[PDB]
């Protein structure tokens, strides 16, 4: 049991802190949601935080990391877009879920901070 | 779905089919998309040289004879299927020992769609040789392969792509190595010759870049704990034989067991590694603590003492520190 | 002809019909030759114990 | 990624000397090219032994070194001929590449150095 919450919302750094068992859900990540259509992925990091995954239309312009002990991920976004403006989650997946892409995979969610550009 | 359609549509797929031919037989090369979804690597062995790989091989294929009209969805046939189809001869190049789980029943999928196309999948755990330069170990950065080929048809009758380019295999964040993280992973497709053929490969690449944390809990601070050990014994007195000698030898001991314990668990290479220069630059430090009490007791009785005590405890540290100093930038 | 997959299925069948794996080629006439090749593709150990 | 040059061009010693990523392409193989005519395989030595294999052509007649410490191959040349007139390469090969005689088969080469003699 994790409970994620998410502070931030040039360049935005959002931050995503997590505080319960989270060694059985080693796997941290970001999706987005504007109106009107479904929450999408946005990228995924690992327990190592050293693999990381993004989706097709975020390369370059967005980054995750993650800082242990902190127990914090990461998202820095940079070169905004009018698109960009939507309401983002944090949530984290279990060892054995499989696909990074499905939000139906992943347990527990962030609050859904909202960002406007 | 009455299901007897089913059964025979099934039946007149069969019937007329020859396994010991591949699909358009003379004609142009058979097309085999692959795709991977790591599940874990359990092990990295040093001693061994390899590393054990778990996985969902899919391979991708099309066969006019296994074409069917009518029934507008996917089938989805019991994996036994497989046995009566003719599938790629794909094989791991560089593998040691490989198996296909078969619990409760052979882990295999087979999906055939109406055009004719083939869908195989295996779930395959394999032990995988990789070759390590320990050179630089344990601030070592190792590249793992895994090399798939057709181990009979050159490319006059089969060629490998990825499925999807570079998003062909997925899975990678799933691995989870106490010692190791991947820093990155590539996927090649090529062909490689040789006397009997062109035949063609596919390569799936992985970095791992190894955590340093282990080693300095187990064997740098032991180390420098015992130095600082051997520097205790310049505050004690020269007159204290006993006390002063037990310090040094105690200090060689627990370095020569240091280094067999470090060395026994390891690959015989016949280099020397970084935690070698480090070991014997501590080994040399201690020696000569040593050999600094033995040439004082040489010089005060049975030919200063404090002059030369006083310059060995303020010069000792200060070598050590520039010895550790010179040796962590020269290895980061 | 070329290109038939069920010609070349009928000739290879035609090949293993009658045929007789217990008996070697020429089995009475002299010996069959068996010529070998090796690609050495590692050597993975090397154990002095064992 | 591995950088090689071929220097040192009837006692010739070419000498190639590789840089970079040494380790991933162990076997190293010397090759020539006569004018106007195709690549044909000279030579290959091992990694760390020295392991050596011949063309037909030149065999007791050409000897392959390898040094390790300075990184560099060593092509000596005896009872040159007419023939042996030809731009002379070093080549490296991966781990799993397959087959000594084949240039396909070798990823990185060097500039070429011109014999005459
Ligand atoms: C782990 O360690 C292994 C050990 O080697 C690493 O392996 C190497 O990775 C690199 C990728 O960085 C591989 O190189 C790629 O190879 C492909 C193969 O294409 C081949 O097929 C072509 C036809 O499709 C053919 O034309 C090619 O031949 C050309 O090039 C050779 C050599 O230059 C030349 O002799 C020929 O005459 C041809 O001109 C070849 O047979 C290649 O297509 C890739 O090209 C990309 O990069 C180049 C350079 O930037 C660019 O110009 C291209 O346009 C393209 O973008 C690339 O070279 C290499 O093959 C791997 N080694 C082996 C043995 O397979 C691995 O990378 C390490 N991984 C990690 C994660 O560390
Ligand atoms: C039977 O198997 C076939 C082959 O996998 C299935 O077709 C595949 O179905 C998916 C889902 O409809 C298709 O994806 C779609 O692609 C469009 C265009 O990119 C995209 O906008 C959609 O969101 C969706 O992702 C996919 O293209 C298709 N494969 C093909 C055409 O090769 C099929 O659905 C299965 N079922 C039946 C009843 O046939
Ligand atoms: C289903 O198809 C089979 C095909 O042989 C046919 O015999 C049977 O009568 C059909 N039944 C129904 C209910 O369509
Ligand atoms: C292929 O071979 C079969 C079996 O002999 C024959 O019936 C058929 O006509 C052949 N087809 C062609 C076009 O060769």
């Amino acid at each position: 049991q994790v409970q994620l919450v998410e502070s931030g919302g040039g360049s935005l750094r959002l931050s995503c802190a997590a505080s319960g068992h989270t060694f059985n859900y080693p796997i941290m990540g970001w999706f987005r949601q504007a109106p009107g259509k479904e929450r999408e992925f946005v990228g995924a990091i690992s327990w190592s935080g050293g693999s990381t995954s993004y989706a097709d239309s975020v390369k370059d312009r967005f980054t995750i990391s993650r800082d242990n002990a902190k127990n914090t991920v990461y998202l820095e976004m940079n070169n905004l877009k009018p698109e960009d403006t939507a309401v983002y989650y944090c949530a984290a997946k279990g060892r054995y879920s499989g696909g990074l892409y499905y939000p139906t995979n992943y347990d527990y969610w962030g609050q859904g901070t909202q960002v406007t550009v | 779905g009455n299901m007897s359609f089913v059964k025979e549509t099934v039946d007149k797929l069969l019937k007329g089919y020859d396994i010991r031919l591949r699909p358009d037989f003379g004609g142009p090369p058979v097309c085999v998309g692959m795709n991977i979804d790591i599940a874990s690597i359990d092990m990295v062995s040093e001693v061994n040289m390899d590393y054990t790989l778990t996985m969902y091989f899919q391979q991708y294929w099309r066969d006019k004879r296994l074409a069917y009209s009518g029934i507008p969805l996917n089938l989805t046939l019991d994996n036994r299927v497989a046995d009566q189809l003719w599938v790629p001869d794909t094989y791991f190049l560089n593998d040691k020992k490989s198996f296909v789980h078969g619990v409760t029943v052979k882990n295999r999928m087979i999906r055939l769609h109406p055009d004719g196309t083939v869908l195989y999948g295996l779930r395959i755990t394999t032990t995988a040789a990789c070759m390590m330069d320990l050179r630089r170990y344990p601030l070592d950065e190792q590249n793992c392969t895994l090399e798939i080929e057709s181990y009979g048809y050159t490319t006059d009758d089969i060629e490998f792509y990825w499925r999807g380019g570079d998003k062909a295999v997925t899975g990678v964040e799933r691995i989870e190595l106490p010692q190791f993280s991947i820093v990155e992973h590539r996927l090649v497709s090529r062909n490689v010759v040789f006397a009997t053929g062109a035949y063609p490969r596919l390569s799936l690449s992985f970095r791992l870049k190894r955590n340093i944390g282990y080693f300095i809990l187990q064997t740098y601070m032991p180390s420098i704990l015992i130095t600082i050990l051997s520097w205790v014994s310049f505050w004690i007195n020269y007159d204290a034989s006993a006390a002063r000698v037990a310090l040094g030898i105690t200090t060689v001991l627990t370095m020569t067991t240091i280094n067999t314990h470090l060395r026994e668990t390891l690959p015989k290479i016949p280099y020397v590694k970084a935690i070698d220069m480090y070991l014997m630059g501590c080994f040399v430090f201690v020696f000569l603590a040593l050999l600094e009490y033995a040439f004082v007791n040489y010089i005060f009785f049975g030919r200063d003492v404090n002059a030369i005590d006083r310059w060995s405890r303020i010069v000792f540290p200060f070598t050590f520190s520039l010895f550790n100093l010179v040796y962590w930038l020269y290895y980061v | 002809d070329p290109g038939n997959m069920s010609f070349v299925k009928e000739t290879v069948d035609k090949l293993l019909k009658g045929y007789d794996i217990r008996l070697r080629p020429d089995f009475g006439g002299p010996p069959v030759c068996v010529g070998m090749n090796i690609d050495i593709a590692s050597i993975d150990m090397v154990s002095e114990v064992n």
